[PDB]
């Protein structure tokens, strides 16, 4: 007559971390020509508002 | 009398107002008006200019 006992307990504590960088850059010609009144723009509203505009 | 000179401050209210001017446009310091004026107010009957002043 043979009897047999068996016990067992685990415990498994995981951790992660993942970190995600990008930077994609595009490259339309259209944006090139939006930039030529950019700068120009900012001294349209000086010359408006605080100049004389006659002779 | 009282009808008459509400009237005359009408009538004179648009003599002093209706006078008549040619206005340019252009930048504030360009002499390309200095030059078109003169040309324009003596003789000229063809005068030379860009499409970067037009006179529509």
């Amino acid at each position: 007559l043979r009897n047999g006992e068996s016990d067992t307990k685990r415990n498994t504590q995981s951790q992660n971390e993942m970190n995600r960088t990008g930077l994609t850059k595009q490259y339309l010609i259209d944006n090139l020509q939006k930039l030529y009144s950019m700068r120009d723009t900012i001294f349209k509203t000086y010359d408006k508002e605080c100049f004389l505009h006659i002779w | 009398c009282d009808e008459l000179a509400e009237i005359i401050l009408s009538r004179f209210s648009l003599i002093m107002q209706s006078k008549f001017s040619k206005i340019f446009l252009s930048d504030i310091q360009d002499e390309t008006i200095n030059q078109f004026i003169n040309k324009l107010y003596n003789g000229a009957p063809f005068i030379k200019t860009d499409k970067y002043i037009d006179p529509e």
